[PDB]
């Protein structure tokens, strides 16, 4: 319940990537679509491209998944600055052992060790039975390829029953005493305008 | 962090016999973290039997045996021929993965 | 069930830089554990000293900083000072609230 | 000041109970987590109790499993530690550590344990 | 189900060890790669077990230090270097690599390596 304008979201850093699906960048805030959901984290920078709607991977399948009819999209810009400490800011991680394919948009929320069945383990993390995660490194100084990339995938759904975030934007000046045609508030007219 | 020691050492068998082969182990480690390995001279050892509870793939059959916490032990009944060379006791779970002596069977 | 690996007490003379160790038993340490490292003054309260491996608490010295060191977590001490003789402590975490404290080590400064 | 501070420590006879209070100066309980430290003299630390900053959801070590019940009062700022068939061994000086808030999106496994004040102490002998 | 090492080596006594271990016939994302320790007529020894998803290793008490494995995602391989060892090691390196198929797969060490000569004199 609001209007959201991106022609404000040009200024930010350099580093931009803005490619959308189901929508073309330009045709958004004149639409009038349905509630929306987001979610952002930064990401080692060479896989920025790994994720995307619905296609093979490590990451896809075990902490994100997208969906190919994904309306909506990702933006993306570069936060090492934000993000890298000298002896390396240990934060961020993602799942490297789990036993299934992660579906898009489930909670997949869990830190118990991953087990390979076989043999009881029995929460012994030795052999065969791994404890996932594995957190990244985030060096101070490090080539585009493992540079933290705050990355935020952003979902809009439709419908149009649930109006939520919606349109109309972009007004006009004004006209006096002349014939003239109107679309005041989505009612159409001609004719001359005056004081009453 | 080594104790298997292992009985059996070079003994001369004729074919047909009542073979013992038994592996010790250091501490109370679980089963299926125990491998027999069968090196031939000139060639890696081989896997066939692990932790004394379910033989490989594909091996020769009638010949089996489950072993307790530290007497792993496993009966060789008219071996083939060709099964007369050194046998590894290998222990898993332990870091480090130490490994065990060797046993030597023959004929007179 | 596992059991960190410490050493029961240090003799260091002042100014100098040791190594305090603790690592898991249970296989090979990653970042994903948060090793942390406390001193605990006998009959007193501990003060934070490292969280994360890689950070200090506030108004720490550059002294007392942490590592990680193959399957050990390192902790580096340059110039040590005689309140450095004190009690410490390790954390390793287990997901959701595992906390697990070795046996913990006396660095004492001569 | 930012203070947990401990009271309710004394001598309690083996088999009964105790309800160890914790006063909270400074910061709101419901915004950060507690954890619950056994301390006796000469040994190390030991974890026993510890609690979410929303209450979602309740921790322990396995030997307090059921034995060792913590609750909140987020209304005015209060932790009221339950103590529950005590034994002798039970005797060690207990701190009472903030954990992180959710201010701060952290991970799971939730750090902890950066500020406590001077503990209490639990006497159970007969 | 294949795994491949290295030819024979005629190396100089004491700058390091160049050592390779390449498996096939399974997926590699998840398994272990074991390095032992043998020579003729010798006794058998342990070197780790190390994968490439990442960092878990441990050694023998003895080559805890003067050692590096580089995980190598590419190829499905793993290396060992930097020995820095005696003369008197004219030893068999061998690998060990499991199959593995969608994460739940066996434990043993069955795919064994052929071995290498590893040769330093004068």
């Amino acid at each position: 319940n609001c209007v959201a304008d991106y022609s404000v979201l040009y200024n930010l850093a350099p580093f931009f990537t803005f490619k959308c699906y189901g929508v073309s960048p330009t045709k958004l805030n004149d639409l009038c679509f349905t509630n929306v959901y987001a979610d952002s984290f930064v990401i080692r920078g060479d896989e920025v491209r790994q994720i995307a709607p619905g296609q093979t991977g490590n990451i896809a399948d075990y902490n994100y998944k997208l969906p190919d009819d994904f309306t909506g999209c990702v933006i993306a810009w570069n936060s090492n600055k934000l993000d890298s400490k000298v002896s390396g800011n240990y934060n961020y991680l993602y799942r490297l052992f789990r036993k299934s394919n992660l579906k898009p948009f489930e909670r997949d929320i869990s830190t118990e060790i991953y087990q390979a069945g076989n043999k009881p383990c029995n929460g012994v993390a030795g052999f065969n039975c791994y404890f996932p995660l594995r957190s990244y490194s985030f060096r101070p100084t490090y080539g585009v390829g493992h540079q933290p990339y705050r990355v935020v995938v952003l979902s809009f759904e439709l419908l149009h029953a649930p109006a939520t975030v919606c349109g109309p934007k972009k007004s006009t000046n004004l006209v006096k005493n002349k014939c003239v045609n109107f679309n005041f508030n989505g009612l159409k007219g001609t004719g001359v305008l005056t004081e009453s | 962090e080594i104790v298997l020691t292992q009985s059996p050492g070079t003994l001369s068998l004729s074919p047909g016999e009542r073979a013992t082969l038994s592996c010790r182990a250091s501490q109370s480690v679980s089963s299926s973290y125990l491998a027999w390995y069968q090196q031939k001279p000139g060639q890696a050892p081989r896997l066939l039997i692990y932790g004394a509870s379910s033989r490989a793939t594909g091996f020769p059959d009638r010949f089996s045996g489950s072993g307790s916490g530290t007497d792993f032990t496993l009966t060789i009944s008219r071996l083939e021929p060709e099964d007369f060379a050194v046998y590894y006791c290998q222990q898993y779970g332990n870091s480090p993965w130490t490994f065990g002596q060797g046993t030597k069977v023959e004929i007179r | 069930q596992t059991v960190v690996t410490q050493e029961p007490s240090f003799s260091v003379s002042p100014g100098g830089t040791v190594t305090l160790t603790c690592g898991l038993s249970s296989g090979s340490v990653s970042t994903a554990y948060f090793p942390s490292w406390y001193q605990q003054t006998p009959g007193q309260a501990p003060r934070t000293l490292i969280y994360g491996t890689n950070t200090r608490s506030s108004g720490v010295p550059d002294r007392f900083s942490g590592s990680i060191l193959g399957n050990k977590a390192a902790l580096t001490i340059t110039g040590a000072q005689a309140d450095d003789e004190s009690d410490y402590y390790c954390v390793l975490y287990m997901g959701r609230g595992i906390v697990v404290f070795g046996g913990g080590t006396k660095l004492t400064v001569l | 000041q930012v203070q947990l501070v401990e009271s309710g420590g004394g001598v309690v006879q083996p088999g009964r109970s105790l309800r160890l209070s914790c006063a909270a100066s400074g910061f709101t309980l419901s915004s950060y987590g507690m954890h619950w430290v056994r301390q006796a003299p000469g040994k190390g630390l030991e974890w026993v109790a510890v609690i979410s900053y929303d209450g979602s959801n309740k921790y322990y070590v396995d030997s307090v499993k059921g034995r060792f019940t913590i609750s909140r009062d987020n209304s005015k700022n209060t932790l009221y530690l339950q103590m529950n068939s005590l034994r002798a061994e039970d005797t060690a000086v207990y701190y009472c550590a903030r954990g992180w808030a959710y201010w701060e999106l952290l991970p799971d496994y939730y750090y902890g344990m950066d500020v406590w004040g001077q503990g209490t102490t639990v006497t159970v002998s007969s | 189900m294949q795994l491949v090492q290295s030819g024979p080596e005629v190396k100089k006594p004491g700058t390091s060890v160049k050592v390779s271990c390449k498996a096939s016939g399974f997926t590699f994302t998840s398994s272990a790669v074991q390095w032992v320790r043998q020579a003729r007529g010798q006794r058998l020894e342990w070197i780790g077990w190390i994968v490439v998803g990442s960092g878990n290793t441990n050694y023998a008490q003895k080559f805890q230090e003067r050692v590096t494995i580089t995980r190598d995602m590419s190829t499905s391989t793993a290396y060992m270097e930097l020995s820095s060892l005696r003369s008197e090691d004219t030893a068999v390196y061998y690998c060990a690599a499991p199959y593995c198929s969608g994460g739940s797969c066996f434990d043993g060490f069955d795919i064994w390596g052929q071995g290498t000569m590893v040769t330093v004199s004068s």
